[PDB]
RNA sequence: CUCGA
C-alpha cells in the first residue's frame, strides 16, 4: 500500500516496529544480530562455533546491519528481555 | 556629471541638490 | 568531436498498454534536451483515428436529455469520446449505432464498415430504458494529436449534428523525469525516464518507435545540410 | 580584504580598550544611536556581533578638533537665507542652534520655500519651525552616513538592518582577476578608491615617458622625472591579491592628482567590489530556495568571479639537543618522485604546482636512539638501514591547499641574516591559487542580500531572453519583500536602463516626469554609468519613465516591458515561462567566505596533550565539538550507544581509540568503550 | 554531587560534598555521560540493553 | 538522503576505505593503503562508493535547540565542496542558506548505526516532538507552487460553459489525460474550473456515500467532479484512497492534510507523499509568475488625503498644546493614537486597492512568508518609530520604503533598528540560560513504567456551552486536551460511555465527546502519576513525535526542557515572567488571594485599600492591607456574570484571585494544595507562550512542575 | 487535416548569422524543436582552442614580462578571446615572436599547416622599446569547455602554463515560433531558428553538426527491445 | 582582537 522503499528506508520502518515492542528495542535486535553476521564473515575461514550465518540470502557487499534488519523483518529471530 | 575634479570617468548623477562642500 | 558510447534503452512493462522506458546513460545534460521532445512527439505526432462528430436521433434543439436512456447528452458524448478505433481509410467514415428494447448498449453493438476496427467492444455506452430505442451516427476520421470540438463545427450538418473533441493520438498520458547516473567517476551523466500510457490501438513499444522514426526524419532535415562530424 | 576595508579600518571609532570600557561593562545604552551622532558617527556601519554599537565609523565630512570632539560642517543661515559660508560645529555647539535638513526646498537666492521646514532640535526633536528660525543647515544629504554606507545606491529604500549588512559586506569583497565598475553607482566610489591609497595617483602633472607592467615613468614640465613602481601579485594581510595595473599609455598628458594606475577592486579609479550580472527574479526548481543562488556557468568559463589567493608557508631549521636540523633534499625513505619538484637544496622550485601533502621544504631533525619504539627499532633492524638517526620534519602543504609556487625567500644565519637565537635557516614559500566560483561560495549585493551558490547550471539550462542571451544569476523572489530591501529591485531596473540606454521623447516638449532630471540624462548610450547619491538620486517617477523608453537591441526589439519584466524561455524544456519576469543588471560581490577554506573533515589526528581530546580548528587538523546542547539531543533521542561512542572511543579514550582503528582495518567489530582520560584528570585535580 | 558540581556553584557544592562526606551512586544521565557509561535512558536501560537474539531453528542447507 | 562532498567522505571513511583497498588488492598492505588515500589515487573513488553504501551519517547545525537539531541521513557522494541538505529539514535545523555550516558525525559501532537508522533518521521524524504538528512540510516556494495550481479562476480559458443554443456543454473532459492534452495545445488552463470524469481518485466521503456508500469506491470506478486540472494533479500526489479535497491549498490546508496523513497513514507513506509535494511545489512555483517589481508595489490611492486629515488632527493637538490645555506627557499619547489610527487607515487603503493577482499579496496570503504589516511598511508608511527610550516618537515616518525615506526619517528609524538587534543577543543568552536550567532540573525524568494504575487525573475544559445552547470549542483543546489519555469514562446524559478509560484522545475521538454534549473530561496526567522516580507511560500520553503511546525509556524530561526552551528566543509578561514562574519567585504583581471562602467586606478609601472577608463557616475575619495602585479582577461571581468587579457582598471561593496581577505561587500552595498550584503554574506559563504564537502541549510544562513539588520540608522530627 | 512533410530553408543575415525556418510542424511542437537544437548547438559543436601556452621569460601566470604593459595573467585573459580552428585533431603548436615597440595582435601568430586564426586584429599585448614577447601556443581540438589541465595530471613540466579551453564555435542561439491558431481544420507551427557563430564555422555547418548529433541520438528509440 | 550563522 506504498511505493517501493528505496535505499535506507527498506525494510519499511513501520513493519519492523511490529515484531518489536518499541523503537529502542529494534535497535538492539538489529545491532546484536549484525555483530553475529560480522563474526560469521570473520570466522568463516578459521575456527568452529562461529555465529549463525546470514539467515536470508545476502546481497553483494551488503552491510551486516542491513542483513540483520531483513532477518528481523522476515521473522527469523527471537529475543529475551 | 559626478566628481569632475581629478579626471575620472564621466558618471552622470541624478542630483537635484548641489554639493556646497567637497568631501 | 569525441566518442560518447554506451547509451541503452530498457523497458519495464507496468500494464499491457503502459510501460516505463529508461535511456541511460546520457551526456550531461542531453536527457533534458530530448526529454520534452520525445514526449511531445509521442503525444502529438502519431497517426490515429477518433470520433469527429456524432448525431443522435431525437436530439435537435435541446442537447439536454435523450428520451429512452438514463444518460443525458454529454454523458453519451464522454464514453463515445473514449471509444478506441482504427481505420485504414484516410477520408472520413460514417458509422451507425442502433439498438432497441430495454437493455444495455456497448461498443460491440455497433456495426463497423469495412476498414475500421473497434478495439473495446465491451465498453459501456448507454443503458436503454424499458421499450427504449437509441439511434446515433458516428463520424470517424484520421489525424494526429488532440483537436478541440470547436474546430469540428464544419463537419456537422445543420440537422442536429454535434461536434466532439477528437483524441486522435493513440497515446493518452506521457510524463518524463531526469535523474543522475555515474558511468565512471563523474556523477553528471543524465538518466531519462519515460512513462507512456497508451490505448490498446498500439503498445508503448511501437508508440516510442514511431516517435523515434519521425524525429530522426525531423532532425535529418538539418543533418542533410552538410554531413559534418560528431562523436558517437 | 579590499581597499574599502582598509579605508574603513583607519576611520573606525572604537569604544573598547584601556581608559574606555570593558565589553562585560557595556549596557544597551552605550551601543545604540545617539542624536548627537548625526554627521559625526555613522548609525548604520557597525558590526552585528558582540561588538555592536561599540565600534562605529566616522561620518564622511566629519573631523576632529584639537580638543578631541568631532566637528561637522554646516551652512550658516543669516536671515532665512542659505549662505555658502560653512562653519564646523561641535556636539554641544550644534545643540545651541537649530539646523535644517539637507533636502530643503531653497530659492535660487537662498530663501526657504516653505515657512515651516523639518528641523532638528536639541534632545533629538524633529518638527516644523519658521524659516526665520533656521540658524544652519546640512551640507550634503549623505552627511550622516559613512564612506561604505554612502556607497549603497537607493539606500533610502532599504531598512537599516539590511543596510548595515550591505555596508559590512562591501568590506568583505574579494578582489577579482579583472574588475568592472558598477553601472549603478553613487559617486563615492571614486573618492573612496583614491583616498584609500591602493591606486597610483600622479603627484605632478606631466607626460608618460615610459610605461611597463613593472613601473610608470612621468616626465614633468620642469624637466624632472618621477617613477612609480607597480605592486604586482602581492599578498595582502588576509590572503587576497593586491595587484596594480597601469591605465595610461606612452605619451599621455596627465594632470596632477590623476589616477595613472589602479589596483585591486578598482576600474578607471572607482571602487569595483563586484561585477554587473544579468539577474532574473524568479523561483527556479528549488535550487535557489530560501537564499540559495543559481549561477550561469558562463561566470566560470569567462572568469567573471575568479579570484587570486596567496598563502604564506614558513619553516625554520634550528639547533637541537642532538645536533642541528638541516634543510636538505635527502629525506629518509622517500622516493625520487616526491622529491622531483625540489631543487638541490630541498626547496620546491618556482612554478611547480603543489597539491596537499606535497613537500615544500625538506627538513630533517636528528632523533636520539633512546627515543625509539620497540617495533621501530625492530623495523630498523629488519631493513638494514643504519645511520638514519634523523626523522622527517619537512614542510608539507596543508589539507585543502593547492596552487603554483610563485616566490621563495631564504634567510640563513650563515649568510649574515639575523635570525632569532637558535635558528640556522628560515624559508618562506608563497603559493598562489586561482579560485573560480564554486557551489557554496558566498555572494552578496550592496543591500544586505546575501546567499551561497546552490547550483551552477550549464549555459543552456539558464532561462534566456527573447534574443537568446541567457541570464547570469537567478534570485529567489520570496527573499525580497520580507527584508524590506527594495533597493535591489530599483537597482535592477536602473541597471537594465544603464545596460540598454534610453532616449526621452523630445518632441512636444520635455515630458512631465523628466522635468527634474538633468539634461545630461535625457539620452543614454548602452553600458552607461550613472550615480544615485544617498538620500538623493533617482526617484521612482523618473525610474518608471526610463523603463518606458529603453533603447532596443541590435535587432530593433525591446526586450523588457515598461513594467520592467521580460518574457523568458525555459532552457530545459523550451516552453516560454507563462508570465513576464523582472530582468535587469545587479552588482554582485564575491565575499571572502569560500568553501575552499570552510570545508574540513578528520578521521583521526593530533590530540591535546593535557586532556587527550582532539585538537580544535581546521588549521590544526582538529575535530568538531560535540557540545553540551548536542548531548541533550542524543539523550532526547535515547541514542545511548551513539552518545557513549562519541564521548569515549571517538574522543579521549587513550586505548579505546587505537583499538577502534585496528578493529576497522581488521574488519572486526567495534570494541567496548573504556574510561575517558579527561575524567582521570578531573580526579587528580580534585586531589 | 557530581551532577550538581557540573551545573552551578562548583566550589559551594564541592565544599559541602566533602564536609557531609557524600557518596554518589553513579546512576543518572549527567553522571554516566561524565564517566563514560551508557545513559540509563533510551537504548541504555536494562530492559533493552541485555537482550539475546537467536535465530529460529529453521536454517538453510549450507 | 543528503549530499556530502567526495573529499569529505574520503577522510571521514578513511580507515574503511583502507580496508577495502587492501581487500580488492588495489593495495598490497594496509600501510600502502593509507598512502593511497593520502595521495588520492584514482582507485579510491570507486572504492569509496561501495563503503558509504547505506552507512548513515549525522548532520548537526548549532545551536542545537531541540533534538531535531541533529538528524541522520543516507550519504550520497556529490561533487563540489558543499553539503547538500534536503529542503524539508530546513525548518527543524532553522537553517537558511546565507553562509551556514553544518557538522557531520560518522557512527562507527553497529548500535550507533542502528540508532541513526531507526531513531534519528530524518524520514522517521516528520512531526515536531513539542507540538505534534508536522515540520517537514512545504514551507516557502513549495506552498506557493501548490497554492498556484489549486486556484479557481473565473475567467480562465477552457472554463466550463453550460449548454445553451446550438452548442452543448463546453468544458467537460472524459479523462484527466484529455484535460492534460487540452492544456498542452493551449485550450484549457490548469486553473480553469471544469467537469472531469475521474477513475483513480476516491471521491469525497460526502459524495462517495450517495454514489456507492454500501461499498467503498473502487480503483476503476468513475465519477464526475467540478474541480480544476491542477486540483486533480494535486490530489494525485497524496496516496491512493485518500478522500478528494477540492479546496485551495493554503499552508493551513496542507498542514491539516499532512497531520491527518501522519495520524492515519503509516510513516513511510507520509515521508514519500511529502517528497511528492516538494517536487510538485518547486515545479509550479517556477511557473507561478511570482516576481517582485517596482510596478507590483502599488501605493495607496488616497495616500495624500489620509495623511492630510491626520496632519490636521495633529496640528490641532499641537495648537491645543500651545495654549497649555494639554500636558506635555499627554500630548505625546494624543499624537500616538492619532498616528496609530492613521497607519490603520493607510493599511486598510492598501488591502482593498491591491488585487489578488499581485505577487506581493499572493506570497503573504498563501502562508508562504511575510506579514501584511511588512507589506504596509513597503508600500504605505513605516509609521511610528521608537527612540532608544521605548515610547513612540510623536512624529511618524510618513514615507514608504517604495517612496524613499528622508534623511531625518532614516536617522530616527535606525534607533529602533539597532536596539532591536542589540537586545536580541542578550535575550538569547537569558533564553539559553533558562533552557539549561530546565535541562538539569528534568534530565533524569524517564518513562520507567507502563501504567502506575492511579485513577487520579485532572479535569480539562473540553468545551464551553453558550447561553443559547451551542457549545463553543475551548481554545485550550490543542495544548491541554489532545494527545491525552483518559482516567475516567466519559459519560453524557445517557448511560452510555462514549470513550473508555485509557484511550488516547485522537482527532475523531474528541469530536465524539464534542457531539455527545459532554464538556469536561478527567484525563491521566504526569502530575498525578504516582511512581517512585520516573513517570509511567499511561499518565504521560501520546508521544507528539511518534504519534503513539510513549515508549518505556524515553527521556521525556529532556524532550520537555528542549520543547520549552526552543521558542524562548522570541518574547517581550514576557521572558522574565517565565523565569518568575519556573524559579518560584515572589512575583512582581504580588496579587492577593482569598484564603477562606465567604463574604467580601470592601473597605476602600483613597489613602490605602483594606479588604476583609467574613468566613462562610465559623472562623474569624481576615484583614488585608493593599495599595490603591492595583485594581480588582473581574471575578466570575455566583451571579454567573464574569464581569463582576469585586465589590462588597460578592461570594468569592477559596483560593480566588482578588486584584489583577500575578498571585504568589508560594501562597497558592498553602491555600488550595499542591494539585491546584501545579495547574496554576502550567496555564500561567502557557499564557505567556500562547500570547506569542507558540503552541506547547501542557504535557511538557507539567513534567517540569512535577519536579518542583517532589520535596517537602520537616516541621517536627 | 493530414500530413505534409516539413521543410527546412536557410536565410542569411551576416557572414556568421543565419535564420532557419522549419514548417509545417504540429501545434505546440515548434518550441521543443528549437530548444533541442539550441541546447545541442550551445554545447556539443566541435571546435578548436588553445590548450596551454609557454612564454620564455616566465614560469607561471603570476608575473610580468619586461617591456610589455600587460602582466602574464592579463595576456592569458586576452588569449581566451582567440578563435581558432584546426584540421589535425591532435596537439599542434603555434608560435609568436615580436620585438617592441608596437602592439602584438593575433595576426602576429604564425599558425602551422592545418590551423588558422580567425581574427588577426585582436589586441594581445603592448610592447615598448625594451619589450620582447616570445610565446608558444598548443592548440588541440575538443568540444564544450574543459578547464586548464593540471600539471600533475599531464606530463607538462614547469615552464608550461595551462589555460582554460572554450571549444564551442557557436556564439548565440535563439528561436521564435508563429502559431496558426485560427479555429479551422488547419493548425500548424512554424519554427524560426536563429544561429550566430564566431567565424570558426558557418551557421549551417553548426546546425548540421547538431543535426547529426540528434539523428544519431534519437535513433536509440527506434531500435526495438 | 576581529569576524561568520
Ligand atoms: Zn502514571
Amino acid at each position: 500500500g506504498y511505493d517501493t522503499p528505496l535505499g535506507i528506508t527498506n525494510p519499511p520502518i513501520d513493519e519492523l516496529l511490529d515484531r518489536v515492542s518499541s523503537k529502542y528495542a529494534l535497535v538492539i535486535y538489529a545491532a546484536k544480530r549484525a555483530r553475529q553476521i560480522n563474526d560469521y564473515y570473520n570466522q568463516l575461514g578459521e575456527g568452529i562455533l562461529e555465529y549463525v550465518g546470514p539467515l536470508v540470502e545476502p546481497g553483494l557487499q551488503e552491510k551486516p546491519l542491513s542483513i540483520a534488519l531483513r532477518e528481523i523483518h522476515a521473522d527469523l529471530l527471537e529475543h529475551t528481555e | 556629471s559626478n566628481n569632475s575634479v581629478p579626471g575620472a570617468p564621466n558618471r552622470v548623477s541624478f542630483a537635484k541638490l548641489r554639493e556646497p562642500l567637497e568631501v | 568531436m569525441l566518442i560518447s558510447q554506451r547509451p541503452t534503452l530498457s523497458e519495464d512493462v507496468l500494464t499491457d498498454n503502459r510501460s516505463q522506458f529508461v535511456i541511460e546513460p546520457l551526456e550531461p545534460g542531453f536527457g533534458y534536451t530530448l526529454g520534452n521532445s520525445l514526449r511531445r512527439t509521442l503525444l502529438s505526432s502519431i497517426p490515429g483515428a477518433a470520433v469527429t462528430s456524432i448525431r443522435i436521433d431525437g436530439v435537435l434543439h435541446e442537447f439536454t436529455t435523450v428520451p429512452g436512456v438514463k444518460e443525458d447528452v454529454t454523458e453519451i458524448i464522454l464514453n463515445l469520446k473514449s471509444l478506441v478505433v482504427s481505420s485504414e481509410e484516410d477520408e472520413p467514415v460514417t458509422m451507425y449505432l442502433r439498438k432497441q428494447g430495454p437493455g444495455e448498449v456497448t461498443a460491440g453493438d455497433i456495426v463497423p464498415p469495412a476498414g475500421v476496427t473497434v478495439h473495446n467492444p465491451g465498453m459501456h455506452i448507454a443503458t436503454l430504458n424499458d421499450k427504449g430505442k437509441l439511434e446515433v451516427e458516428l463520424v470517424v476520421e484520421r489525424g494526429r494529436g488532440y483537436v478541440p470540438a470547436v474546430q469540428n463545427r464544419a463537419s456537422g450538418a445543420e440537422i442536429g449534428r454535434i461536434p466532439v473533441d477528437s483524441i486522435y493520438s493513440p497515446v493518452l498520458k506521457v510524463t518524463y523525469k531526469v535523474d543522475a547516473t555515474r558511468v565512471e567517476q563523474r556523477t553528471d551523466f543524465d538518466k531519462l525516464i519515460l512513462d507512456v500510457e497508451t490505448k490498446n490501438s498500439i503498445s508503448p513499444r511501437d508508440a516510442l518507435a514511431s516517435a523515434g522514426k519521425t524525429l530522426v526524419e525531423l532532425f535529418g532535415l538539418a543533418r542533410e545540410l552538410n554531413v559534418e562530424a560528431e562523436g558517437i | 580584504n579590499n581597499p574599502l576595508s582598509g579605508l574603513t579600518h583607519k576611520r573606525r571609532l572604537s569604544a573598547l580598550g584601556p581608559g574606555g570600557l570593558s565589553r562585560e561593562r557595556a549596557g544597551l545604552e552605550v551601543r545604540d544611536v545617539h542624536p548627537s551622532h548625526y554627521g559625526r558617527m555613522c548609525p548604520i556601519e557597525t558590526p552585528e556581533g558582540p561588538n555592536i554599537g561599540l565600534i562605529g565609523s566616522l561620518s564622511v565630512y566629519a573631523r576632529v578638533n584639537p580638543f578631541g570632539f568631532i566637528e561637522t560642517p554646516y551652512r550658516k543661515v543669516v536671515d532665512g537665507v542659505v549662505s555658502d559660508e560653512i562653519v564646523y560645529l561641535t556636539a554641544d555647539e550644534e545643540d545651541r542652534h537649530v539646523v535644517a535638513q539637507a533636502n530643503s526646498p531653497i530659492d535660487a537666492d537662498g530663501r526657504f520655500v516653505e515657512p515651516r521646514v523639518l528641523v532638528r532640535r536639541k534632545a533629538g526633536e524633529v518638527e516644523y519651525v519658521p524659516s526665520s528660525e533656521v540658524d544652519y543647515m546640512d551640507v550634503s544629504p549623505r552627511q550622516m552616513v559613512s564612506v561604505a554606507t554612502a556607497m549603497i545606491p537607493f539606500l533610502e529604500h532599504d531598512d537599516a538592518n539590511r543596510a548595515l549588512m550591505g555596508a559590512n559586506m562591501q568590506r568583505q569583497a574579494v578582489p577579482l582577476v579583472r574588475s568592472e565598475a558598477p553601472l549603478v553607482g553613487t559617486g563615492m566610489e571614486l573618492r573612496a578608491a583614491i583616498d584609500a591609497g591602493d591606486v597610483v595617483v600622479a603627484e605632478e602633472s606631466g607626460v608618460i615617458e615610459e610605461v611597463s607592467a613593472d613601473y610608470i615613468t612621468v616626465m614633468h614640465d620642469n624637466g624632472t622625472r618621477r617613477t612609480y613602481r607597480m605592486r604586482k601579485f602581492a599578498r595582502s594581510n588576509h590572503g587576497t591579491c593586491a595587484n596594480q595595473c597601469p591605465i595610461v599609455d606612452a605619451g599621455d598628458r596627465v594632470e596632477a592628482g590623476q589616477v595613472i594606475a589602479d589596483g585591486p577592486c578598482t576600474d578607471d579609479g572607482e571602487m569595483a567590489l563586484g561585477k554587473n550580472l544579468l539577474v532574473a527574479i524568479m523561483p527556479w526548481e528549488g535550487h535557489n530556495y530560501e537564499d540559495a543562488i543559481i549561477l550561469s556557468n558562463r561566470l566560470v568559463e569567462e572568469d567573471v568571479l575568479t579570484s587570486i589567493h596567496i598563502e604564506e608557508h614558513e619553516i625554520d631549521a634550528r639547533d637541537t639537543k642532538l645536533g642541528a636540523e638541516e634543510i636538505t633534499r635527502d629525506i629518509p625513505n622517500i622516493s625520487d618522485e616526491v622529491l622531483a619538484d625540489l631543487d638541490e637544496r630541498g626547496i620546491v622550485r618556482i612554478g611547480a604546482e603543489v597539491r596537499d601533502g606535497d613537500i615544500l621544504v625538506g627538513k630533517v631533525t636528528p632523533k636520539g636512539e633512546t627515543e625509539l619504539t620497540p617495533e621501530e627499532r625492530l623495523l630498523r633492524a629488519i631493513f638494514g638501514e643504519k645511520a638514519r638517526e634523523v626523522r622527517d620534519t619537512s614542510l608539507k602543504v596543508p589539507h585543502g591547499e593547492s596552487g603554483k609556487v610563485i616566490g621563495i625567500r631564504v634567510f640563513s644565519r650563515e649568510d649574515e641574516d639575523e635570525l632569532p637565537a637558535g635558528v640556522n635557516e628560515l624559508v618562506r614559500v608563497y603559493v598562489a591559487q586561482k579560485r573560480k566560483i564554486s557551489d557554496g561560495d558566498k555572494l552578496a549585493g550592496r543591500h544586505g542580500n546575501k546567499g551561497v551558490i546552490g547550483k551552477i547550471l550549464p549555459v543552456e539550462d539558464m532561462p534566456f531572453l527573447a534574443d537568446g542571451t541567457p541570464v547570469d544569476i537567478i534570485l529567489n523572489t520570496h527573499g525580497v519583500p520580507r527584508r524590506m530591501n527594495i533597493g535591489q529591485i530599483l537597482e535592477t531596473h536602473l541597471g537594465w536602463c544603464a545596460h540598454s540606454g534610453w532616449k526621452v521623447d523630445a518632441a512636444k516638449g520635455v515630458p512631465d516626469w523628466a522635468a527634474r532630471l538633468p539634461d545630461e540624462l535625457l539620452e543614454a548610450q548602452p553600458n552607461a554609468i550613472v550615480s544615485t547619491p544617498v538620500f538623493d538620486g533617482a526617484q521612482e517617477a523618473e525610474l518608471q519613465g526610463l523603463l518606458s523608453c529603453t533603447l532596443p537591441n541590435r535587432d530593433g526589439d525591446v526586450l523588457v516591458d515598461a513594467d520592467g519584466k521580460a518574457m523568458l524561455f525555459d532552457g530545459r524544456s523550451g516552453e516560454p515561462f507563462p508570465y513576464p519576469v523582472t530582468v535587469g543588471y545587479m552588482y554582485i560581490m564575491k565575499l571572502h567566505h569560500l568553501v575552499d577554506d570552510k570545508i574540513h573533515a578528520r578521521s583521526t589526528g593530533p590530540y591535546s596533550m593535557i586532556t587527550q581530546q582532539p585538537l580544535g580548528g581546521k588549521a590544526q587538523f582538529g575535530g568538531q565539538r560535540f557540545g553540551e546542547m548536542e548531548c541533550w539531543a542524543m539523550q532526547a533521542y535515547g541514542a545511548a550507544y551513539t552518545l557513549q561512542e562519541l564521548l569515549t572511543i571517538k574522543s579521549d579514550d587513550t586505548v579505546g581509540r587505537v583499538k577502534v582503528y585496528e578493529a576497522i582495518v581488521k574488519g572486526e567489530n567495534i570494541p567496548e568503550p573504556g574510561i575517558p582520560e579527561s575524567f582521570k584528570v578531573l580526579l587528580k585535580e580534585l586531589q | 554531587w557530581l551532577s550538581a558540581a557540573s551545573f552551578q556553584e562548583t566550589t559551594r557544592v564541592l565544599t559541602d560534598a566533602a564536609i557531609n562526606c557524600r557518596s554518589d551512586k553513579l546512576n543518572g544521565l549527567k553522571e554516566n555521560v561524565i564517566i563514560g557509561k551508557l545513559i540509563p535512558a533510551g537504548t541504555g536501560i536494562n530492559r533493552y540493553r541485555n537482550i539475546a537474539v537467536q535465530p529460529t531453528e529453521e536454517a538453510r542447507a549450507a | 538522503q543528503c549530499g556530502l562532498p567526495k573529499l569529505m567522505a574520503l577522510e571521514l571513511f578513511k580507515p574503511f576505505v583502507m580496508k577495502r583497498l587492501v581487500d580488492l588488492n588495489h593495495a598490497q598492505n594496509i600501510k600502502s593503503a593509507k598512502r593511497m588515500v593520502e595521495r588520492q589515487r584514482p582507485q579510491v573513488w570507486d572504492v569509496l562508493e561501495e563503503v558509504i553504501a547505506e552507512h548513515p551519517v549525522l548532520l548537526n547545525r548549532a545551536p542545537t535547540l531541540h533534538r531535531l537539531g541533529i538528524q541522520a541521513f543516507e550519504p550520497m557522494l556529490v561533487e563540489g565542496k558543499a553539503i547538500q541538505l534536503h529542503p524539508l529539514v530546513c525548518e527543524a535545523f532553522n537553517a537558511d542558506f546565507d553562509g551556514d555550516q553544518m557538522a557531520v558525525h560518522l557512527p562507527l559501532s553497529a548500535e550507533a548505526q542502528a540508532e541513526a537508522r531507526i531513531l534519528m533518521l530524518s524520514s522517521n521524524n516528520i512531526l515536531s516532538p513539542a507540538s505534534g504538528r508536522p515540520l517537514a512540510m512545504p514551507r516557502l516556494d513549495m506552498v506557493t507552487g501548490l497554492y498556484y495550481l489549486t486556484t479557481e479562476v473565473p475567467g480562465d480559458t477552457g472554463e466550463y460553459q453550460p449548454a445553451s443554443g446550438d452548442h452543448p456543454e463546453t468544458g467537460v473532459y472524459s479523462s484527466p489525460a484529455e484535460a492534460i492534452m487540452a492544456a498542452d495545445r493551449g485550450v484549457l488552463s490548469v486553473r480553469a474550473k471544469i467537469k472531469v470524469r475521474l477513475t483513480q481518485l476516491r471521491p469525497p466521503v460526502e459524495i462517495e456515500a450517495e454514489l456507492f456508500g454500501h461499498s467503498g469506491w473502487q480503483p476503476g470506478d468513475a465519477w464526475m467532479a467540478e474541480t480544476t486540472l491542477g486540483r486533480v494533479m494535486f490530489n494525485e500526489l497524496l496516496p491512493l484512497g485518500y478522500p478528494f479535497v477540492n479546496k485551495q491549498m493554503h499552508k493551513k490546508v496542507q498542514a491539516a492534510i499532512i497531520n491527518d496523513l501522519a495520524e492515519r497513514y503509516p510513516m513511510i507513506v507520509v515521508a514519500q507523499t511529502v517528497d511528492k509535494l516538494k517536487d510538485a511545489g518547486f515545479y509550479w512555483a517556477t511557473r507561478s509568475g511570482v516576481t517582485v517589481s517596482m510596478a507590483d508595489v502599488l501605493v495607496p490611492p488616497r495616500k495624500k488625503e489620509i495623511l492630510d486629515h491626520y496632519e490636521e488632527r495633529a496640528d490641532k493637538v499641537e495648537k491645543q498644546f500651545q495654549r497649555g490645555a494639554l500636558n506635555h506627557d499627554e500630548r505625546n499619547e494624543a499624537l500616538v493614537e492619532i498616528w496609530k489610527e492613521a497607519t490603520d487607515e493607510v493599511g486598510q487603503a492598501l488591502r482593498e486597492h491591491y488585487p489578488d493577482d499581485n505577487p506581493i499579496i499572493t506570497i503573504v496570503d498563501s502562508g508562504a512568508t511575510g506579514n501584511f504589516t511588512q507589506t504596509r511598511t513597503l508600500a504605505g508608511m513605516k509609521g511610528l518609530v521608537t527612540n532608544p527610550k521605548g515610547e513612540f516618537i510623536p512624529r511618524p515616518v510618513k514615507s514608504s520604503f517604495r517612496e524613499g525615506l528622508t534623511v531625518l526619517e532614516y536617522f530616527i528609524n535606525t534607533h529602533g533598528a539597532r536596539k532591536g538587534l542589540a537586545d536580541t543577543a542578550l535575550r538569547t543568552a537569558d533564553s539559553g540560560y533558562l533552557t539549561r536550567r530546565l535541562v538539569d532540573v528534568s534530565q533524569d525524568v524517564i518513562v520507567r513504567e507502563h501504567d502506575c494504575q492511579t485513577e487520579r487525573g485532572i479535569v480539562v475544559e473540553l468545551a464551553e456551552r453558550a447561553p443559547d445552547g451551542t457549545l463553543i470549542r475551548d481554545p485550550y483543546i490543542e495544548t491541554s486536551a489532545y494527545a491525552r489519555t483518559l482516567g475516567t469514562d466519559a459519560v453524557d446524559e445517557a448511560g452510555n460511555v462514549i470513550v473508555e478509560r485509557g484511550q488516547d484522545l485522537g482527532d475523531p475521538e474528541i469530536d465524539a465527546l464534542l457531539a455527545a454534549g459532554i464538556t469536561q473530561v478527567k484525563v491521566r496526567s504526569v502530575l498525578t502519576c504516582a511512581t517512585s522516580t520516573g513517570v509511567c507511560a499511561t499518565c504521560y500520553g501520546r508521544s507528539m513525535a511518534t504519534g503513539k503511546l510513549v515508549d518505556i525509556g524515553e527521556a521525556v524530561g529532556i524532550v520537555a526542557a528542549q520543547s520549552i526552551g526552543e521558542p524562548g528566543t522570541q518574547l517581550t509578561g514576557g521572558l522574565p515572567r517565565v523565569q518568575e514562574l519556573f524559579e518560584a519567585r515572589v512575583p512582581r504583581g504580588k496579587a492577593p488571594i482569598a484564603d477562606v471562602t465567604g463574604r467580601v467586606r470592601l473597605e476602600d478609601g483613597e489613602r490605602f485599600y483594606k479588604i476583609t472577608i467574613v468566613p462562610d463557616d465559623g472562623g474569624e475575619e481576615v484583614v488585608y492591607d493593599k495599595i490603591s495602585k492595583r485594581q480588582r479582577l473581574r471575578v466570575f461571581k455566583h451571579e454567573d456574570g464574569s464581569e463582576r468587579v469585586l465589590s462588597d457582598g460578592d461570594h468569592v471561593e477559596v483560593g480566588q484571585q482578588l486584584m489583577e496581577g500575578s498571585a504568589d505561587p508560594h501562597e497558592v500552595l498553602r491555600v488550595q494544595g499542591p494539585r491546584e498550584v501545579q495547574i496554576h503554574l502550567v496555564r500561567e506559563v502557557q499564557e505567556v507562550y500562547r500570547a506569542q504564537g507558540v503552541s506547547i502541549h501542557d504535557k511538557h510544562i507539567e513534567v517540569i512542575v512535577r519536579q518542583m513539588l517532589r520535596r517537602v520540608t520537616i516541621i517536627d522530627s
